[PDB]
């Protein structure tokens, strides 16, 4: 060991080559695999990192561990760079990539000891990667079986399992799933992406949690300014006028200050300043609007006309909310009334129709509910519970659940997780290798066997018998694939994974363990790239 | 102002008594000057001199604490000299050592600084020293 | 791993040899051989080293048989001459005036790079760039006179040759910058336009307001006089070398030059000045006192070209005897990687075209010429007598190292590949060889796997010279 | 169950070490107790040698390596700032108490039981001290008792020959400053001076003050009777 | 560098056990003394658990984490500094054989530890007894335990009353189904700091239902008593203001220098009018206030305080509700701090005062402490802090648990009984927790010099067959009834100790390797 001090080839430093380098690289990769093993899966165990000063940190985040892990080896740093690249591209799953790369390198070294040239191993692994990518593409699916089925409901329950809302998850998960599914839209240029921000959360103390309501419309986080205007106008049919132009008392001139002691001149100046906004308001009243939403606010003086006209004004409205309300109600937010040389709101042209608009009182800040739009597809969640503490906890839990469900939905091409992909690829590549030969069969078989590390590590981290779980998973996948030529399946199904909580084999699609196809594809491709890069090093010189 | 230093400076043995000796000064407009004597009436600069060995725990901890202080105490001078390049036969038994100078004179001689506050010294232990 | 802690991973023989820091004086002959191959051939630095090693092994075996090193060197020289003759006999000649053959060779060379679909433009670009200076029957042509100028922006398809010379710096973007000038003379300036700045101790002493005014007027007058001296020489393009001690062109100097209708380009590095010394055909000016017309060049027009953000100054129509058509190919690309890869690919294409120019024609790759030459030499050596026959047989056996190495590195059966090539060569000639694309022995000629004959010829010659030099060393002594 | 750069005593090792240190300190200060005790010789290394018998001075000047001995010496030193004597008595009592406590602990007696017994015995000893003391009279003619007290104090520190010289000196010096009245006693009223090139027995008492500086003229009177001080 | 297999778990468990064993003897009135030896010649015989855990250096990261946990608990809770470490170490030691000998995965142990934590909390709730948090006599009797036998034993009678009054002033007893239970939101560190007033006696100390300010009137011609006070807080100073960028003053004639004063007067008058627009009675400015500003504010009929630290305003906004506005021009009428009690500045002990109290519940107060000397004041301050921590622990839950290890023994017995019926692999860690709970009574028996085996067996038998109020007597060392002897500890301390120890044990068990990294 420690090959050095060569009697010949007097160079500027030590030099090694061959099996020694291969074994050293394998040992370094195994050392890194030992560090990253416990961080795989939600049931993984924390690891502690200690610096040279005396400080330390504890965390099970594979990316953080790899970033802070001190690796000093020419081949070891390849895995660190691989993990950093995966974090830049994917941002998660680096532990699985590192484990797969280590297993692949170990099996490649085993093949090399079996008189298999490294180039043949690399070619076989690349062929296996291409076949695995093809299989992954063949086993992809979009966002289906999400409405009316327990697919995202289990996701919400899992996210809510660590919060007080877990007790009423059976209903809150349905609420959030429906709210996020309804808001499906093409986004921009047919991107097919759900809204980034949606589903406002409100708090109430009435009834109980099971009575939580989904508002069929939008909600504005503001008040109605003066209390003289009705809080609910035209229940049978209420129209909304959305205007961006400010109704605040205008100035006689931007660069002129009013310093006048004559009552008549003061009255004239005030008349002009209030009359600008009064004309702006009249252009809305003449349109028959019952609720007016102003983004830049409304002054008290101009609210007199609305009060006399029984019109409810709203100040400090959000631009996005008003735009969405107008679009859903068939109207459009008016950016400005200064069309050409005139000043008007185009009466009846930018007024939306709603079934009911009412100022709803809730805990903390109040809001105005706009219900009955022509087409909005959005909703707001009203929280009910025993007390305010439970309401706030449920609000935070709803935020987390909405975030995770939105992340799941935005991925329009996903593949089942929890080891389904790894086992399916293992079976498919095992079948494929029996039809290639040409010195590539061994490499393909070893590559296929390598993917079995991920399910084994997950089972080990779950405190279960990994052998039995992995064998059952392989049997299920083999049974599912064997019936493919028969074009008939009654008890044979695919997409089975490993349940790390109950220690059983379950369908991950229904269970709620899915990951985007890009994540798995990039993970496998980068793991193979790192393994090949490590294998390509057969000479090391240290000057 | 003046925000004079802002960082820990490396010292070589030939300049030890230049960079430490230079505690004995102020600058223009920081004090009174008089007839045939341009020296400020006030005191000089607090200089914190760290005699370090890279192999020792406290030396590594202090390198962190000294630079962290330097980043806030802009007006205080912090310097570091490998202990083995400061004192002929520097003994490991005294390591690390902090000597505080002021106005060219010695103010503190803190020896085996691992006991100057917690073994895992925090900026709280060092800022409590720097205000004494 | 370097002494600085940097880790370098690469399969390039040149970089490996350079970073190996070979300490043995004789082993440095391999680095010298690689450098010579790069200067002449530009490729195959691994093949020359492998051939040198095989010849060294053959020489060791011959010495074990009782053969003196001098006879080994002489017989190796004779065998190398015969092998070069055989190789030249089988070469497929090409004509530099036939752009199609050069374009095909350039495309074949470029196919190994990431940029492949755009090779249809890169290949003719290099072909034309080389042909503009090599024409036909020009013997050896040095490609180092061709400059590759990279600029951020554009895409791969954006490129230009410029038959004259191209500068890498932009014109003055401040007020007064003409940005172009017709009927321009370009000179290389090593000094800077600034007030008196003695290299020794100096200072300005003022005892009155009048003295300060006089000093300011003197400085402005010195700047104006420098600008007027530059103008009087008829230097319409000013190339100021980059400097950090003196302002390249003072604002007042810039205004004076603008009033004098002088194009100003500053922030010029030493490499650009050295390149322009041949591209422009002019001479550097040590100081303003030596600034005259004889030190200036000529050009029909000098202007900054900005089509899609190129902003590159070019000189055309030099029409000077000293100046030569040093074609400066402009490389454009939005990303730095694009321009770097384009530069590397164009360098490889230029090396291939240079190999063709020095010795017209290509030979089949994959070790086919090595196998054929080895077989022919083995057959011929039977007619020789004495130590020469043994040395020729050993040389022929050693020649098969290259195909053996190619087979081993390709993951193929080492012994079987050599036998297959030998059997196939009994019917074909310089047609079948090792190809990584087919993972076996195939018709390299039909696979468009072709390499210049000059590469193999130079490899053989350098290996012979290196083995002769190594064998000729009989003692080592210290000298200080 | 340990950390680097540290050493700890487990089981009863700490008790044994403390007892050994206390016994060592007692043996160090055992020989200098009472008027029949001996004197200790201290060398500072600079050429100065001190021959001292007082426990407080010996403990303060002497360097102590055993941490338990250092603690015992520091605790006993409090006697100087409170009563001015008894340091040797404190050390001997601590040493013997620790000897007996260790002897009982070897038999299985828990240390807390011994501590409780010591506290009870301390309370009983305080009661005995209260019942056993003798009340001194306030008579101004108690000079004989003061002489006896001074002799008792001096015999412990002197060779029994200088006692005859120091006893009357100390008695008179203390009595003169504190008259036969309530008032108060302050030993700062008694000045201490040292003179060289004189016999040890020459020590005398001066009613008033002595000035360091003398005359610088041969014609000045050697003695002045009933002088007016300017 | 790297540790794999059971070795890392063994190392962590050994470090935890080493940390626990040091303080194992720090519990009970019979706690033994310890010797701390520095590398120099100095040493101490301190027996304080916090001091022992603070001055002890540990190299193993797990020991450092345990020490940090204990130090954090020393401030989070008033007691349990050593109990947490001892309990966690005992639990880890008991669980060690299962992880090493029984080959039990750490996840099972962690889950069982969490379930045992829940069960122990339930048992502690079951065994606790209620207390009268409304009757002052019961609170005084309970709090006298942490006040007597100390330097403040002489004034204990009034110390208990002062501490209880302060805690009640900061205590908010509210219960409803709308806002939930506030948990009394008791904060002693920030809004209960004791003000040391030289002179007087402890019996003269009073509790101020608000914030006490030591800033006197900035001008003698200023009101010193307002029956309808209103506080307004500002930051921007009331003086000459320069431009945002470089400002230069150019004056030609000497008499023209009064232009700067005129500009300052104009700006200060405008700012003072803006401040007075909100009908204030006291103006507090964090930055300096010019004399002209003081005069203008006095003209408006209000007091002025300048150069007031942010610490005073932070509590003023709590007890007066005044809103602080950085810029004077941005002051709003709603920022005025109405509902203020008084501005009385009555002097006590030749010291300046400014009372901002009221009959509200701002969850903030000030303690006006008096004493005959500075040392007495400092000692009383420390003892009052301790007593108020104890009172906060008691009042946060109107119940107490028996002391002397009775609670721990009862918890162990009930946990064993429940684990007997679980019928699962997790039963082993439950029994380990139940056995580890016996650490406290073992320590009490050992410190008392009794039989570590027979006494513990008798106590366990009494708990199993008798009541759970039996414990170890501090002085006699025998098994006696805690209620009869008045031995008790707050339930909050026990719950927090158990929860923290079990959570720390779980966290330590989670770590299965220590690797180098920066």
């Amino acid at each position: 060991f420690n090959n050095s001090r060569s009697d010949t080839l007097f160079l500027g430093g030590e030099k090694i080559s061959g099996d020694d380098i291969r074994n050293q690289n394998v040992l370094a990769t195994m050392a890194v695999a030992n560090v990253v093993k416990s961080s795989l899966g939600p049931v993984g165990l924390d690891k502690m990192l200690v610096d040279d000063i005396g400080d330390f940190t504890v965390t099970n985040d594979g990316a953080t561990i790899l970033s802070l892990l001190d690796v000093q080896h020419p081949a070891g740093k390849i895995l660190v760079e691989l993990a950093q690249q995966q974090d830049r591209e994917i941002g998660d799953g680096t532990t699985s990539v590192v484990i797969i790369a280590s297993e692949l390198l170990k099996r490649a070294n085993e093949l090399v000891k079996n008189k298999i040239h490294p180039t043949t191993i690399i070619t076989g692994f690349r062929v296996a990667l291409r076949e695995a990518i093809r299989f992954i593409n063949e086993v992809l699916s979009t966002s289906v079986d999400t409405l009316g089925k327990e697919t995202l409901i289990n996701i919400a329950k899992t996210s809510m399992s660590s919060k007080i809302i877990g007790a009423d998850s059976d209903f809150f998960s349905n609420m959030v799933v429906d709210a996020l599914l309804a808001v499906k839209t093409q986004n921009s240029k047919g991107e097919i992406k759900y809204p980034v921000k949606a589903v406002n959360v409100l708090k109430a103390h009435g009834k109980s949690a099971t009575e939580s309501l989904l508002v069929p419309g939008y909600a504005l986080n503001c008040t109605v300014a003066s209390q003289a205007m009705p809080k609910r106008i035209a229940g049978g049919n209420v129209k909304i006028a959305c205007l961006d132009l400010n109704l605040q008392k205008a100035r006689m001139a931007m660069g002129v200050q009013i310093n006048i002691d004559d009552p008549e001149q003061l009255e004239q100046i005030r008349k002009r300043e209030a009359g600008i906004v009064l004309e702006r308001v009249k252009k809305i009243i003449d349109a028959g609007a019952q609720v007016v939403l102003t983004t830049k606010g409304i002054d008290d003086l101009c609210l007199k006309e609305f009060v006399e006209a029984k019109i409810m004004g709203v100040r400090r409205c959000k631009k996005e909310d008003l735009r969405r309300i107008a679009r859903a109600t068939g109207a459009t937010l008016v950016s400005s009334m200064s069309n050409l040389e005139g000043e008007e709101t185009f009466e009846s042209s930018y007024l939306g129709l709603c079934d009911e608009v009412v100022q709803a009182k809730f805990s903390d800040d109040e809001c105005i509910l706009i219900k009955g739009t022509s087409k909005h597809s959005s909703s707001s969640i009203i929280l009910r519970g025993a007390n305010d503490y439970s309401l706030d906890e449920m609000e935070r839990s709803l935020h987390d659940s909405l975030s995770v469900v939105k992340r799941t939905l935005e991925s329009g091409n996903v593949v089942p997780g929890g080891g389904c992909v790894e086992a399916a690829l293992n079976i498919y590549l095992d079948n494929f290798a029996t039809t290639v030969g040409s010195r590539e069969q061994l490499a393909i078989a070893e590559f296929a066997a390598a993917l079995l590390i991920i399910p084994k590590t997950l089972a080990v981290n779950a405190a279960k018998d990994s052998s039995e779980l992995v064998a059952k998973l392989r049997s299920y996948h083999a049974a599912s694939q064997m019936a493919k030529p028969e074009d008939v399946k009654r008890r044979s199904y695919r997409n089975y994974g490993l349940d790390l909580i109950r220690g059983k084999i379950v369908d991950e699609i229904h269970a709620g363990v899915l990951e985007p196809t890009i994540s798995k594809v990039k993970s496998l491709k980068s793991a193979l790239e790192a393994c090949v890069a490590i294998l390509r090093i057969d000479t090391m010189i240290t000057v | 102002e003046r925000s004079k230093f802002g960082e820990v400076f490396h010292i070589n043995k030939p300049e030890y008594n230049k960079e430490v000796t230079l505690a004995s000064q102020g600058k223009k407009y920081e004090g009174a000057q008089t007839n045939d004597n341009g020296e400020e009436d006030d005191g000089g600069v607090y200089v914190f001199v760290h005699l370090s060995l890279q192999s020792k725990l406290q030396s590594r901890i202090l390198s962190h604490l000294f630079q962290s202080a330097a980043c806030k105490f802009r007006e205080i001078k912090f310097v570091e000299i490998p202990a083995n390049r400061a004192i002929e036969n520097y003994p490991e038994s005294n390591c690390p050592t902090l000597i505080v100078y002021y106005r060219g004179e010695v103010i503190k001689n803190m020896i085996t600084l691992l006991e100057l506050g917690g073994n895992n010294s925090k900026m709280e232990d060092f800022e409590d020293f720097m205000v004494k | 791993k370097t002494s600085r802690g940097e880790i370098i991973i690469s399969n390039d023989g040149h970089t490996i040899l350079k970073q190996m820091a070979i300490l043995h004086p004789v082993a440095r002959m391999l680095v010298e051989v690689s450098a010579a191959q790069d200067s002449e051939a530009g490729d195959g630095t691994t093949s020359v080293v492998i051939l040198t090693g095989a010849l060294l092994g053959a020489a060791e075996r011959l010495l074990n048989k009782g053969i003196h090193p001098t006879i080994i060197a002489d017989s190796f020289q004779s065998a190398a001459k015969r092998s070069v003759d055989i190789l030249l006999e089988m070469c497929h000649k090409v004509s530099l005036s036939d752009r199609e053959q050069l374009v095909r060779a350039a495309s074949t060379s470029l196919s190994s790079k990431i940029v492949s679909q755009y090779s249809s433009f890169l290949a003719p670009l290099a072909v034309d760039s080389v042909l503009k200076i090599s024409d036909e029957n020009s013997k050896n042509v040095d490609l180092n006179d061709i400059r590759l100028v990279k600029k951020v922006g554009g895409t791969i398809d954006d490129t230009e040759m410029i038959d004259g010379v191209v500068l890498t710096q932009t014109a003055i973007k401040s007020a007064g910058g003409p940005t172009r000038k017709e009927k321009a003379k370009i000179g290389l300036i090593q000094f800077q336009i600034s007030p008196p700045k003695p290299d020794t101790e100096n200072n300005i002493i003022v005892n009155d307001y009048r003295q300060m005014d006089k000093i300011l007027k003197e400085e402005r007058a010195y700047l104006l006089n420098i600008c007027k001296k530059i103008k009087k020489a008829k230097c319409n393009v000013l190339l100021i070398q980059k400097s950090i001690l003196r302002d390249a062109v003072n604002d007042l100097a810039l205004h004076f030059l603008s009033k004098l209708n002088i194009m100003v380009v500053k922030d010029i590095e030493r490499e650009e000045i050295e390149f322009l010394s041949k591209g422009l055909g002019c001479k550097p000016i040590a100081d303003i006192e030596l600034f005259t017309e004889d030190r200036l060049g000529s050009a029909d027009l000098v202007e900054e070209i900005d089509s899609d953000g190129s902003k590159i100054v070019r000189v055309t129509g030099i029409r000077n005897n000293n100046a030569r058509p040093t074609v400066s190919v402009v490389i454009r690309g939005a990303n730095n990687m694009i321009i770097d890869e384009t530069e590397r690919s164009l360098h490889d294409a230029l090396c291939v075209i240079r190999c063709l120019v020095k010795e017209r024609g290509l030979i089949a790759g994959g070790g086919a010429p090595e196998i054929e030459i080895s077989r022919r030499l083995s057959k011929e050596a039977r007619s020789m007598e004495g130590v020469q026959a043994f040395i020729w047989q050993e040389f022929a056996s050693a020649l098969e190292v290259i195909p053996t190495t190619l087979a081993e590195n390709a993951g193929l059966n080492s012994i079987k590949v050599v036998t297959e090539l030998r059997s196939k060569h009994e019917n074909g000639e310089l047609n079948d060889g090792i190809s990584v694309r087919r993972s076996g022995t195939t018709n390299t000629y039909e696979e468009h796997i072709l390499q210049p004959v000059l590469v193999s010829t130079s490899a053989i010659t350098l290996a012979s010279e290196c083995v002769k030099s190594i064998l000729r060393i009989d003692d080592i002594a210290f000298s200080r | 169950l340990l950390n680097p750069k540290a050493e700890s005593l487990r089981r009863d090792a700490a008790l044994k070490v403390n007892v050994t240190s206390a016994e060592g300190l007692q043996s160090v200060l055992e020989t200098n107790l009472g008027p029949k005790g001996t004197l200790k010789m201290l060398v500072d290394g600079a050429g100065n040698i001190k021959l001292t018998k007082d426990g407080k001075v010996l403990l303060t000047e002497m360097q102590i390596q055993s941490p338990t001995a250092v603690l015992i010496a520091r605790a006993a030193a409090a006697q100087d700032e409170i009563t001015g004597d008894g340091t040797t008595t404190v050390v001997c009592l601590v040493g013997e108490l620790l000897r007996q406590a260790h002897r009982f602990i070897q038999e299985g007696v828990h240390p807390r039981i011994i501590t409780d017994g010591f506290e009870i015995a301390r309370k009983e000893s305080m009661k005995f001290l209260d019942e056993f003391k003798i009340s001194k009279t306030n008579l101004s003619n108690d000079r004989e008792f003061l002489l006896q007290v001074a002799r008792s104090s001096l015999l412990t520190k002197v060779d029994a020959d200088l006692t005859e010289v120091l006893t009357p000196i100390v008695t008179d010096a203390v009595l003169s400053v504190y008259d036969a009245q309530a008032d108060n006693l302050d030993l700062h009223m008694v000045e201490i001076m040292q003179m060289q090139h004189l016999s040890p027995k020459d020590t005398t008492f001066i009613k008033g003050l002595v000035l360091d500086h003398g005359g610088r003229h041969p014609d000045m009177p050697t003695r002045v009777k009933n002088a007016y001080v300017l | 560098e790297r540790t794999t297999g059971r070795q890392a778990q063994i190392s962590n468990i050994t470090a935890a056990k080493a940390v626990a064993d040091v303080i194992r003897t720090c519990l009970g009135p019979k706690a033994m003394l310890k010797m701390l030896l520095d590398p120099m010649g100095g040493l101490v015989l301190t027996n304080d658990g916090h001091a022992i855990l603070r001055e002890i250096d540990v190299a193993h990261p797990a020991a450092k984490s345990m020490l940090e946990l204990s130090r954090t608990q020393d401030e989070e809770v008033g007691d349990g500094t050593t109990t947490v470490i001892i309990l966690a170490g005992e639990i880890l030691a008991q669980c060690a054989p299962y992880l090493i000998e029984k080959n039990i995965h750490p996840v099972i142990i962690i889950q069982a530890l969490k379930k045992a934590l829940t069960d122990a909390l339930e048992v502690i709730k079951q065994v606790s007894k209620p207390v009268d948090v409304e009757n002052d006599a019961a609170m005084k009797k309970l709090i006298q335990a942490s006040i007597g036998t100390k330097y403040v034993i002489h004034w204990s009678e009034k110390m208990c009353e002062l501490a209880l009054d302060a805690v009640k002033t900061v205590r908010k007893d509210l219960g409803q189904t709308v806002e939930g239970e506030p948990n009394f939101e008791i904060d002693i560190k920030r809004y209960v700091r004791v003000e040391k007033i030289p002179g007087g006696d402890v019996l003269d100390s009073r509790v101020l239902k608000g914030v006490l300010l030591n800033k006197d009137v900035v001008h003698p011609k200023m009101s010193r008593h307002i029956e309808n006070p209103r506080v307004v807080l500002l930051d921007c100073p009331l003086e000459y203001k320069k431009g945002e960028s470089q400002t230069n003053i150019e004056i030609e004639k000497e008499e023209d220098w009064n232009r700067i004063l005129q500009i300052e007067e104009e700006q200060v008058q405008l700012m003072c009018e803006q401040i007075l627009a909100v009908r204030p009675t006291l103006v507090i400015t964090e930055k300096g206030v010019s004399d002209l500003a003081q005069h203008y504010l006095l003209k408006g009929g209000c007091s002025v305080l300048r150069r007031v630290k942010k610490s005073d305003n932070n509590r003023i906004a709590r007890v007066t509700g005044a809103t602080i506005v950085n810029r004077v021009e941005d002051l709003k009428e709603s920022d005025v701090g109405t509902n203020c009690g008084l501005f009385k500045v009555e002097m006590i002990g030749d010291e300046y005062f400014s009372f901002l109290d009221n009959c509200k519940e701002p969850k903030a107060c000030t303690i006006m402490l008096r004493g005959g000397s500075k040392d007495i004041l400092n000692e009383i301050d420390r003892n009052l802090q301790d007593a108020m921590a104890v009172a906060r622990n008691v009042m946060l839950s109107p119940s107490l648990s028996p002391g002397g290890g009775a609670t721990e023994m009862a918890v162990s017995v009930k946990l064993a009984e429940k684990a007997k019926q679980l019928e699962g692999i997790q039963q082993w860690p439950y029994q380990a927790v139940a056995d580890a709970m016996e650490c406290i009574p073992r320590t009490l028996i050992q410190n008392a010099g009794g039989d570590p085996i027979r006494l513990l067996s008798q106590l366990r038998a009494k708990h199993a067959q008798g009541n759970f109020t039996t414990g170890i007597d501090g002085d006699k060392g025998k098994i006696v009834d805690m209620v009869s002897y008045g031995i008790w500890e707050p339930e909050v301390i026990k719950q927090q100790s158990v929860k923290t120890a079990i959570e720390s044990a779980c966290l330590l068990l989670r770590v299965d390797d220590i690797v180098s990294g920066v």
